[PDB]
């Protein structure tokens, strides 16, 4: 029905908070995902940019 | 502490009669791995042991 598409940078250890359910500086004060999340994380190194 | 124990002698130290605040060691930020089992990082610090 609709497509809502966030971004952001983050350090490559905080990847692994976006998640739903997760915890931590960045999911708990950043980005919170909701524990029924339907949606796709899509992630990459922009070590060059 | 300034050095650890190696992990075939791993050191033991019980922690008892006190109270803790475990808030202050998940919000330090200092560590790369932070996996509890059985008991809820976030409620660890409204627990009693």
């Amino acid at each position: 029905t609709n497509v809502y598409a966030d971004s952001f940078v983050i350090r490559g250890d905080e990847v692994r908070q976006i998640a739903p359910g997760q915890t931590g500086k960045i999911a708990d004060y950043n980005y919170k995902l909701p524990d029924d999340f339907t949606g796709c994380v899509i992630a990459w190194n922009s070590n060059n940019l | 502490a300034t050095r650890f124990a190696s992990v075939y002698a791993w050191n033991r130290k019980r922690i008892s009669n006190c109270v803790a605040d475990y808030s202050v060691l998940y919000n330090s930020a200092s560590f790369s791995t932070f996996k509890c089992y059985g008991v809820s990082p976030t409620k660890l610090n409204d627990l009693c042991f």
